[PDB]
Formats: structure tokens, C-alpha cells, sequence
DNA sequence: ATCAATATCCACCTGCAGATACTACCAAAAGTGTATTTGGAAACTGCTCCATCAAAAGGCATGTTCAGCTGATTCAGCTGAACATGCCTTTTGATGGAGCAGTTTCCAAATACACTTTTGGTAGTATCTGCAGGTGGATATTGAT
DNA sequence: ATCAATATCCACCTGCAGATACTACCAAAAGTGTATTTGGAAACTGCTCCATCAAAAGGCATGTTCAGCTGAATCAGCTGAACATGCCTTTTGATGGAGCAGTTTCCAAATACACTTTTGGTAGTATCTGCAGGTGGATATTGAT
């Protein structure tokens, strides 16, 4: 390695069509311009909350790798089964 | 090498049972077993609990019984009675 | 010779299901009858997923199971629904579902 | 020039999208918040790319979800337009917030 | 010859009854429609009088939640009045429906 | 004066029911919804917890089978044992 | 004779705590300092709550610990109104709280 | 005439400490033996699950940690968690 | 503004329902001494995960234009709040009566244990085939007029 | 209604990624017969649970009356959809290097298991007392004028 990368911002990689197409799939019509930043704090909050269960699960089995169980596990914890990954 | 079971070659004789020209995908198989592995967990958890509430030391096909009658809805639960009864008499029977 | 599973009429594999009790500590002893009853009932369970996905597969002219095919028949049949109401099915999109004022015209 | 008129195309979306599958987020945007968020929590993490493509259905069956309960508020205030508010009671009715 | 306006006393009910712990469903008719409900699952059914009320507080309890969102979904429509369909919008976000 | 044992539950105590939930006002037709929800919630719980009964091979409905039935609805109660 | 829970300066019986997590089948083996750990916090917690529930009822002039005063300290405490968010505290009644618009024009 | 076991002196104890002059009603000492008895079930389900995920025979104070952790809320999760290797601490330096 | 009706607040009093306190067992703690069972520690080999770079392949960003939706305003009709009068159901509490949980003690069936033999299910390597994606041309839907 | 731009449709073609086809250990089933242990079974006995009715205790049903809420109608201001244009970013498919999972075999530390002494925790039973509920009188809120 030389160096390593600083990730800054990244939410806003969830862009305004993708936020649209997601709607779109919700049966979603006609939407304000609001959405899109209130969509992005939302996921953000899912996804910390998930990840830091992930990462839970990951250090207590002393890896430094997340797994995809340590992802379907945290989903099951949180009442959010996935199905499709190994459980 | 590593080693690696699922339920995938019985979802497969099952599946030929009822579509005999059906096949299926592996991430459809992949959920296939994530469902079984999972109902399997509620109905051993519901058995679990229920031997626990009754100071019993011993999961019976009783306490599946029971487990599934708690956790599958209406119509479902009572096919699955029959099934299970079913297996469980041919099995005392057939032996 | 002969496997429990074949002795009770099953393809669900009751070898595997006792086993599978012993390690999980559901308690300290596993009853003869049990991993029979389950396996059953796990076998009644896959195969009413499978009709009704085989049947999906059909109406979308197609020989393979996709997991699209799965969340159809588990999402338009109430209570597969309900069993499996608080899970995702990876890869299975949603129903088509459109609400009334949304439509055009009166 | 031809113009469809505002709702038409959103409507035509609409049937597209539910009549599919794949992933709306793209892959790569998706993986950085991902290493961004864990970052926070932990350096020096690595991810199996199915442990961040199972986040991603994930986060997507969530956030769907979210919007069809999102627009049945909407409707239920009468109108059609989806707003914060809107996303704010479905997430106060879920237990959420 | 004093009148109080409308909901004015309401308004006092709500103070009252927030502040207090008492059930608020009288015991036999409850008990009556537990036994009614439970004849068409087992028959000659017996209860103990802790049962009754475990299922009492439970009840009221759901209800009083179910009140407190129905409540905001008809506030979430501009009104001040609760209807079913305030209820039945809050029982569909939980997952009821 | 027959009246079925859902009636029981009164106009008056959904009222009070309501009120505990901060509701100032009541339209006509909540009365019957409630009652109806009121049914539903009642039967699932009671269900599970008389499942709990038979399995014991009790004839009484103990206040630990509600308790269990309520924990696996995901409605935990405490205060009445477990 | 010495007990455990003396040993780890605890109120709470860690050899009961012990014995409830080999009876609970929860693994086939339990290490000792677990039933140490986990007494400690379920202790804890305990004083957590029993502390706001004093306040409580100290606010209310009484000395006495009643349902509304574990009610009132849990769901005032946002920590724990979380921990106990699917949980129903009998005889806890509501917290008082009215919505702004249904207040009357002052 | 079977003996009931119940967490009350316990909690009577700590209720001591934190409020000498505070006493408790019976539903209310109910009410918090239900409360230790759930945190209980809750922390040691998660413990489990924990070993079984990773191959373990063994429930130690490092999974009840981990379940701890999983289970609490923030603040909550941090003080608990120093309580109980205080505890543990204590202990093992205990001649 | 005043004037009054009714709701609400505080202080003080009191008996008893529901606390705390004191006791005599004993099931389950802790002690003591072998009997297994475990899951780091070191030492492998060996993948997937990460990083990069180039080309390919498409989706995103931004500006413009105006359709039609949202939210403010105003209004009248109806419906739900308030409250009087008026009846009947629920609460309370012996009674006492009996049923059925919950207690104890039994043993025979079924379960755990252990070993030795016999599979079935899995990982490795090598052909088969649904269908995704492209294209075609026929036809449907939308919106102008 | 017709007329035309644009989306959608269905059906067929084709190579190829992802199926299904044949194959050889071995972890895990099955079998077989010692040895344990559970939990129905049966017979109890004693709390609670149902019923009654007696008491009082009280709350709820019904009718009237009008405040003020909800919903319809109307409209302007302006947000958010459609779509044109220009270009960045993601996708895909290389490669190579290290960083870390994951498999295996050692024993030292730790937990099980069995057995014997020594409580702490519980049920029974006997005292004590917070506070629910009532009373009186002062003042606050609300609503009319
Ligand atoms: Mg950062």
C-alpha cells in the first residue's frame, strides 16, 4: 500500500434518479424535493445501525473481514431476515 | 475441501415431485435453503421454549406439534399436522 | 439397511434433521418421533412454495425457478405471506401494485 | 416536438421498476458509503463483496418499503406528492422513531 | 344554567385519564367476551382471575397505543377528529394489515 | 334484552380508552372498528395462549400461558409472572 | 464458606444466575466468570431503574415504588424506553402528553 | 408447598443501597423480577446464538460482553459493560 | 372589564389493605477431589479481497419550460360534545362447594451411550441448455387538435 | 371522431454463463445390545375458581340541542415532471500482491461430574403503617354578559 484513500461524502452517491427509481418501485407518483435528503439521512441510519451489528459480530469472532453472515446475522437481529446470502 | 451441507438435493427431489419439467436457479436455491433452515429454527425455538415452560427435558414430536400450531397460520398449520402425524405413525408402524 | 427417511415416506432427510437438533441445544434430549415430525413438515412447507413458484415460472414462460418466481407465489398467497411476513427474498423485487387516485382520468 | 404529460412517465416508471428485480442503487456509490460508515465504527475492515451485496438488498427492501407506506400517508393527506412528513409518520407508526 | 363548550371537557378527560393507571373497560363484560373468544378454541375452558386481567392490561394497553397513532394519522390529515380510516392507516404501517 | 358480549365493551370506555391516548375527538363509527380490532387482538393472543393450555393438558388458562402468548406476539407484559 | 457473589461484591446470586444459564441450555458448557458478568449487569440495571423509580415517586410525595413510578422512569429515560420499547408495564399507565394543535386558542 | 423462586430479596438489596427510605409495592417488585428475568433471557439467547455462530461449546463472559453490547443502548451498553468486568475483575482476584 | 358556576388545589385525619419483620426448615449453594473437554498458540497453504489502470458502456447533472398540484380561503351543513333524566348492570363479597391443578411416588418405555460397519452427500472434473439481450415489425397508448 | 409520435408488444435467433451429468472419498448415518432416566399414571388434597345472590354501588343509555369541525368549491402561486443537452462516473475484466481466513495438531487451563458439608432463601405467621379516600375552604378556570 501506498497510502490510503480518505472516503468523505459518500451519500451523496445515492443520487436524486436512483432515490426515484426506488420510489417508483414503492408505487411513488409525484415526489417533493425534500425527499431526497430525508431518504439519505434515513439510510444512514439503517445502514449504521446494521453495519455496526455486522462489525460486532465480526470482531467478536476476532476477523477483520466482514462477512456475509456477519451481515445476515445483524439483519435478524434487527427483525430484517434477508434471504439469498447463506442463512 | 472445505465441507458445506444444505437441504438443496432433497428441495431438488421435491421440486421433481410437483413440476417435473422445473428447474430452478441456484440463488432461488439459495433462498430455497435459507427458508428451510430458517422455519427450522422458529419451529426447533417455539419446541424449545415450550419443553422449558413445562419443566420437560425431552423435545417430543408433541412439542413439534405444538410449535407448529403456535407459529404456522391457520390452514397451513393444519396440513402440516397431518403431514407430520402422518410420518410420525408410518415411521412407529414401518419399523 | 435402510434410512429413516425411507421408513417414514419422506425425501426430507430425518438422519440430518435429529442431528441438526442435538447441536442446536433446543434441550437436553431429542425424542425419536421429532426430527420425523419436523422433516415432514419441513417437506409439507417447501413443496407448497415450490407449486405455487413452479406455477409463476409458468405464467412468465419459463423452465427455471428464479427468486423472482419465489416472492411471487410467497407474496400472493396470504399465508405464506404471513409466514414469512418479515423476511426478504433477495432478487424478488415486489408485487405490481398501483393505488387507485394514482391513475389518471376520473 | 411530442411531450407526455407530468405523471405519465412517472406512472410508465412505475410498472418498470415493479415489474423488476435489480438493484436501483448503483453498485459502486453504494459500496463506499458502505466503507465510509464501517470506517466510522472500525479501521483496517475488509468486506466479502456478498456481505456488502447483502447490505445492498437490504437497504433497498427497506427503503422501498419505506416509500409504500411513505405514499399511503401522502394519500391518506390527500394528495399524491410523497413529502418528509409523510416519511416522518411512517417511521413514528413503525416504532422507529 | 353553565354550559361547557365542546371539548373543553374532552380536553379535561384527556388530562384525567393520562394521569391515572386504573383499567378502564369494566371486568365482567371483558371477562364475558375473553370466554365467548376463547369456547370457540377449547370448550369447558376455566381461567385463572390473573389470566383475565394479564389479558386485560395487554389490551388496553394496545388499544391506548393504537389511540396515540390513530390519533397522529388524523392529525396527519389536518383534522382533529379520529376516524376508521385513521385506523386503519396506523394498523397497515404497523404490519397488522 | 339479549345484546352480544362484544356490546359489552361501551361506547364510554373506548371513550376512556381514547382518551388515555390523548383523543379529543371521536367520530360515530369508531365505536364498532375498535371492537372489531379489539376481536382480532383477542383472538390471536388467546389462541396461542390456550395452545399453551392443551399442551400442558390443563383445562384452566393459567396466567403464564397469556404471558408466553403475548411474549412470542411481541407484546412482553410484566407484572403477572415469568 | 464464602459465596460468589460476595466474592464479586454483588447483590445478586451468582450462583443462581450460573445455575439458570446451564439449565437454560443456551450451550453445552458455561465458563465462570459468565454467570459473574452477567449477574453484575442485570444488578445494574436494576439499580438503573430503581433509581429513577425513587426519584419518582419521591416527586410525587410518596416513598412507596409503585408500577406508574417504574412507567414514568422508563419512559422519561430514553436509554431505557428503548430497551423496554415492546415491553408493557402493568399498572403503568401513559405519560401525560397532549398534541399542541388539539390545545384550545389562547 | 414448592418453593417459588423470585429475584425480590435481590432487588430489595439494590433498592436499599440506591434508596434507603424507599420501599416498593408487591405488582411493582413483579413487575422488576419480570424485568431481571427478560434481560436475562434476552442477554443469554444472544450469548447463544453467538457461540453457535462461531463454533464454540463454551458461554463466556466474552459472548455475554458481545450480547451485552448488541442488546444495549448506547450509554447504557457502556456502563453495563464496565459493571461487569468490574465484577469479573473482583472476582479473579479473589484468594 | 364583572360575575358566577364549577373544577381544582392544599391541609389535615384515619383505619386497614398491604406492606415489612421474625422464624424454622431444607433444596441448592459452596467445598473438595478426579474426570474429561476445550479452544488459543504456533505453523502452515492458500484464497479471496484490494488496488490499479484501460476501455467500454451508461447514467447523471443541469437548464428550460409550464402543467397541474398544493394549500390557503371561505363557507354551510351535519355530526359529534355536552348534559339532563333515567334505568340496569357490574362490583362486592360470603358462601361454600367442588374441581382440577399441583403434589409424590411409581416403573416400563424410551433415550442416551458406545462401538463397529455401512452408507449418502459432498468436492473435483467434465458436457448440456435456458434464456438474456438484440432485432423486426406489428399494434397500443397518449395527447394534439 | 382522425392523426402521428413514441412506447410496448410478442415472437424468433443465438452463444454462453450458468445449469445439469458422471465420479471418488469420508463424515455421518445406521445397526446392535448395555444401562439410565423420564415423565405418564394414579391417587391426593387444598387452594382458587365459578356461581349466586345480596348490596350497594354505580355507570351507562337515551334525547335534545347547538358549537364548531370537516369537506366541498374555488383559485393563484409556483413546485416538480418532462426532456434536451453535454460529459463524468460506474462498470467490467484484466492482473498481482499481501494480508488474513481457515484448516490441524499440540497440551495447559478450564469446566464437567460426582460426592460430601454447610447455608441462604423460602413459606408460614406475626407485627406495623403508608396512603386512599373523605371533609372543608381557598382560589383557579372557564364561559356568559
Ligand atoms: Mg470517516
Amino acid at each position: 500500500k501506498r497510502h490510503r484513500k480518505v472516503l468523505r461524502d459518500n451519500i451523496q452517491g445515492i443520487t436524486k434518479p436512483a432515490i426515484r427509481r426506488l420510489a417508483r418501485r414503492g408505487g411513488v407518483k409525484r415526489i417533493s424535493g425534500l425527499i431526497y435528503e430525508e431518504t439519505r439521512g434515513v439510510l444512514k441510519v439503517f445502514l449504521e445501525n446494521v453495519i455496526r451489528d455486522a462489525v460486532t459480530y465480526t470482531e467478536h469472532a476476532k476477523r477483520k473481514t466482514v462477512t456475509a453472515m456477519d451481515v445476515v446475522y445483524a439483519l435478524k437481529r434487527q427483525g430484517r431476515t434477508l434471504y439469498g446470502f447463506g442463512g | 475441501k472445505t465441507r458445506k451441507e444444505s437441504y438443496a438435493i432433497y428441495v431438488y427431489k421435491v421440486l421433481k415431485q410437483v413440476h417435473p419439467d422445473t428447474g430452478i436457479s441456484s440463488k432461488a436455491m439459495s433462498i430455497m435453503n435459507s427458508f428451510v433452515n430458517d422455519v427450522f429454527e422458529r419451529i426447533a425455538g417455539e419446541a424449545s421454549r415450550l419443553a422449558h415452560y413445562n419443566k420437560r427435558s425431552t423435545i417430543t414430536s408433541r412439542e413439534i406439534q405444538t410449535a407448529v400450531r403456535l407459529l404456522l397460520p391457520g390452514e397451513l398449520a393444519k396440513h402440516a399436522v397431518s403431514e407430520g402425524t402422518k410420518a410420525v405413525t408410518k415411521y412407529t408402524s414401518a419399523k | 439397511a435402510k434410512t429413516r427417511s425411507s421408513r417414514a415416506g419422506l425425501q426430507f432427510p430425518v438422519g440430518r434433521v435429529h442431528r441438526l437438533l442435538r447441536k442446536g441445544n433446543y434441550a437436553e434430549r431429542v425424542g425419536a418421533g421429532a426430527p420425523v415430525y419436523l422433516a415432514a413438515v419441513l417437506e409439507y412447507l417447501t413443496a407448497e412454495i415450490l407449486e405455487l413458484a413452479g406455477n409463476a415460472a409458468r405464467d412468465n414462460k419459463k423452465t427455471r425457478i428464479i427468486p423472482r418466481h419465489l416472492q411471487l407465489a410467497v407474496r400472493n398467497d396470504e399465508e405464506l405471506n404471513k409466514l414469512l411476513g418479515r423476511v426478504t427474498i433477495a432478487q424478488g423485487g415486489v408485487l405490481p401494485n398501483i393505488q387507485s387516485v394514482l391513475l389518471p382520468k376520473k | 416536438p411530442h411531450r407526455y404529460r407530468p405523471g405519465t412517465v412517472a406512472l410508465r416508471e412505475i410498472r418498470r421498476y415493479q415489474k423488476s428485480t435489480e438493484l436501483l442503487i448503483r453498485k459502486l456509490p453504494f459500496q463506499r458509503l458502505v466503507r465510509e460508515i464501517a470506517q466510522d465504527f472500525k479501521t483496517d475492515l475488509r468486506f466479502q463483496s456478498s456481505a456488502v451485496m447483502a447490505l445492498q438488498e437490504a437497504s433497498e427492501a427497506y427503503l422501498v418499503g419505506l416509500f409504500e407506506d411513505t405514499n399511503l400517508c401522502a394519500i391518506h393527506a390527500k394528495r399524491v406528492t410523497i413529502m418528509p412528513k409523510d416519511i416522518q409518520l411512517a417511521r413514528r407508526i413503525r416504532g422507529e422513531r
